């Protein structure tokens, strides 16, 4: 059975540019390739539904090439409405199967996290609950792995991350990260650290607070 | 009629539903043609243009 | 423009089970194939199931094939999923879009797709139970509050079976909170109170979770 | 025995929507009309759906008549119902019920009942979020905090609008409460936290619950 | 169609003779079922065309009527009779159902003994606090309670549960949980259980001070 093997990953560019993308079969198919943006947390748009074939409706500026097993897309001088994900498809009469996305970002050179820890507001711990925060503020690209320590003990599974997507007038990423712990478990343990890993910095850097001072 | 075009009329008892569905299946392209292709009505547009 | 409209999608716990189901509006799905689409955490699109027109034939993606079922109904224009023992990676958005073109044909692509419904399953697919103790405060009543547990049931027995008069374990109650409670109470001679040990045995089968309180006063 | 199994019960939210559904085994249920009923708080029955054989025909109550929907796919033995708009009065005990006899006829009682399963619509339809200040410690950054809120959204802006460079209002998480959580940061001059009063002026607009919460050094 | 039953409770003694009455708004001929349904438990059947007996229901159970006028008669009531029974007319294509007999064992009103519990320090501490009244051991099974707290008729933030009829006394228990958090619940001193029953002659009030 066919898989996908689309390419980059992620796209790098900027308004104006001429991106090309190149979707490859793992065995070949009878040019039964279709090609859909995706803007983060939306249904997909169906650009193209036949390799090189654009549906009515969509803007001039996009184009594709299909050969039974290597095929491309390209978009002629990107708007800021194009940086969104672009995904391959392979349909057959029953089934279907996707390319992992290639992510098109607007670049910049690598940019290191400025980063920060939060402790619990003392009104949030009297409810019983503390929400301990790592904001990873400005970086770029938007790759980069943050791990809570608590008593210098590695944290696992009690966590939760989200990412803004690329700011309106620098396009770096911003990360943060949500440690929750009870009250009780809060009080158990002294220091409370973040510990960051990114594409500019050259150690990881950890931020940290004892409880109470 | 299909003792008509010759074929024994059991042909038509023993697979009347895929004949029925075939002629429902076959009335349903007319429309998607008709709807689509202003071209099919071709000859009676000539007469009047 | 038409428009289609998924409804059911929420939190859900592993090997627990939920179906979704998807409206239409300015269309009629009883000339389409119908199908089912997940965008996964990892960005991806996921294809999860399709029923052809008439009902004819059912297909399935490999990762959920002979766990969900895939229905329809072409008179009310509604299609179903039903997602029997969810997996954690089951956790998705999940798009119901309709394969179709201007002029239908034997294939053709997704040209309309709802705004899709969020599915989140939760890894916990059972919670062992906290326990404890009603201290008693003629006669007396004591007591274990069986709590925070899931799925049902839990028995209860006092002195490993040995304390069988007097005990009333109540029906559990479902809390806001999607978790149960239950309280085992029994009464007994206030006389007792210093002598007689009482420990309600708390077995929770579905977590494989035993819990012994001791019950004293304060 | 006849084996029926109903799926899809838990919590909902009155104006919210759920999917329940039931499986067969040792019938084919082609030859049955088939039914939902519920029993609700008062311990006795209502009918809430039926279905006939090659789903000629759908009738409903009217308490749940144009809100809900019932469906059946006989090719894979299964049997739907569409609760769109719940409310409190829909809580019950939900079972799939087969119409029928040891000789089926035109008219029939209910004859096979699966276990049935349980639905419970919690008057929680737009609750409101807990707001929280997030205090500041050349660049400062301070922010508010908002939990508990169910559905989205919760908007916050920065003194009525007065302030929107360098403004941040992160996407909701969904709890494993069931609840959404989010938050906004702004960063400013350090220079400032003595003079300027930073606010936050917020809304659940569901509820329409206007908050307001002056965030300063601690 | 609309229907009605009586009585809504029926309390008896075992081995007695009792007939349970559904009335029609209107004629529905002998269209009418009847079926026996336990707690916790999804309806069995039991008659239907107004008198005919299902296959495998004991003989003991028969109805007769027909018009407006239905009676389901079980003669010798055994332990196992005494459960929740409905009247249920049935249509072509539909249903409609009246609402419903409880049977239950008779015995002597006896009135509930009331005991009210504060919140363990333990779940407290953890930012929650379930009070808890127990009704014990009262008869018949119409009991209602009302928390309130310093004087507040307390609404919504409670919940109830009844045991069936005990094998060896034929009572009725209740348990009632006020549930509050811990913010909620040092807000108020006195927790009150307000309990009126067909035994009491005024209402019982069971309380305590917080601390
Ligand atoms: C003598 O010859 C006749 C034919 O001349 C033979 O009859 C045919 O027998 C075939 C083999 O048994 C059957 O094929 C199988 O059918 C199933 C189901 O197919 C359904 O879809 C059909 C197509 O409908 C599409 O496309 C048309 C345009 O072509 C559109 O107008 C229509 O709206 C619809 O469009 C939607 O779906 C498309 C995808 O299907 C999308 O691309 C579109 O965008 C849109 O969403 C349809 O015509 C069929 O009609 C029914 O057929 C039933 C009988 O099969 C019948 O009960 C019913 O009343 C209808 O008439 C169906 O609704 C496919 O899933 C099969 O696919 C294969 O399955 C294999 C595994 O089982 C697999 O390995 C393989 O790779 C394939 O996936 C297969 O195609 C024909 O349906 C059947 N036709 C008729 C008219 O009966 C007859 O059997 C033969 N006898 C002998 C002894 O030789």
């Amino acid at each position: 059975d066919v898989v996908m093997t689309q390419s980059p990953s992620t796209l790098s560019a900027s308004v104006g540019d001429t991106i090309t993308i190149t979707c490859r079969a793992s065995q070949s198919i009878e040019t039964w390739l279709a090609w859909y943006q995706q803007k983060p947390g939306k249904a997909p748009k169906l650009l193209i539904y036949k390799a090189s074939t654009l549906k009515t409706g969509v803007p001039s500026r996009f184009s594709g090439s299909g050969s039974g097993t290597e095929f491309t897309l390209t978009i002629s001088g990107l708007q800021f409405d194009d940086f969104a994900t672009y995904h391959c498809q392979h349909y057959a009469g029953y089934s279907a199967t996707f390319g992992q996305g290639t992510r098109v970002e607007i670049k910049r050179t690598v940019a290191a996290p400025s980063v920060f820890i939060f402790p619990p507001s003392d009104e949030q711990l009297k409810s019983g609950t503390a929400s301990v925060v790592c904001l990873l503020n400005n970086f770029y690209p938007r790759e980069a792995k943050v791990q809570w320590k608590v008593d210098n003990a590695l944290q696992s599974g009690n966590s939760q991350e989200s990412v803004t997507e690329q700011d309106s007038k620098d396009s770096t990423y911003s990360l943060s990260s949500t440690l929750t712990l009870s009250k009780a478990d809060y009080e158990k343990h002294k220091v409370y650290a973040c510990e960051v890993t990114h594409q500019g910095l050259s150690s990881p850097v950890t931020k940290s607070f004892n409880r109470g001072e | 009629r299909f003792n008509g075009i010759g074929v024994t009329q059991n042909v038509l008892y023993e697979n009347q539903k895929l004949i029925a569905n075939q002629f429902n299946s076959a009335i349903g392209k007319i429309q998607d043609s008709l709807s689509s292709t202003a071209s099919a009505l071709g000859k009676l547009q000539d007469v009047v243009n | 423009e038409v428009q289609l409209v998924e409804s059911g999608g929420g939190l859900v716990k592993a090997g627990g089970s939920l179906i979704l189901s998807c409206g239409v509006s300015n269309f009629r799905i009883s000339a389409h194939t119908m199908n089912w689409v997940r965008r996964v955490p990892g960005g991806g699109l996921e294809w999860v199931a399709s029923i052809s027109t008439s009902s004819t034939y059912r297909d399935y993606a490999d990762a959920v094939k002979g766990r969900f079922t895939v229905s329809r109904d072409d008179l009310e224009d509604f299609v179903y999923l039903q997602m029997h023992k969810m997996r954690v990676e089951d956790t998705a958005i999940y798009y119901c879009a309709r394969k179709g073109s201007d002029r239908l044909s034997d294939n053709d692509p997704f040209d309309a797709w709802g705004p899709g419904t969020v599915v989140t399953v939760s890894p916990a697919s059972t919670k062992g139970p906290s326990v404890f103790p009603l201290a008693p405060s003629g006669t007396a009543a004591l007591g274990c509050l069986v709590k925070d547990y899931f799925p049902e049931p839990v028995t209860v027995s006092w002195n490993s079976g040995a304390l069988t008069s007097g005990v009333h374990t109540f029906p559990a109650v479902l809390q806001s909170s999607g978790l149960y409670s239950l309280s085992s109470v029994v009464t007994v001679p206030s006389s007792s109170l210093g002598t007689q040990t009482y420990i309600c045995n708390v077995n929770h089968k579905p977590s494989n979770t035993k819990v012994d309180k001791k019950v004293e006063p304060k």
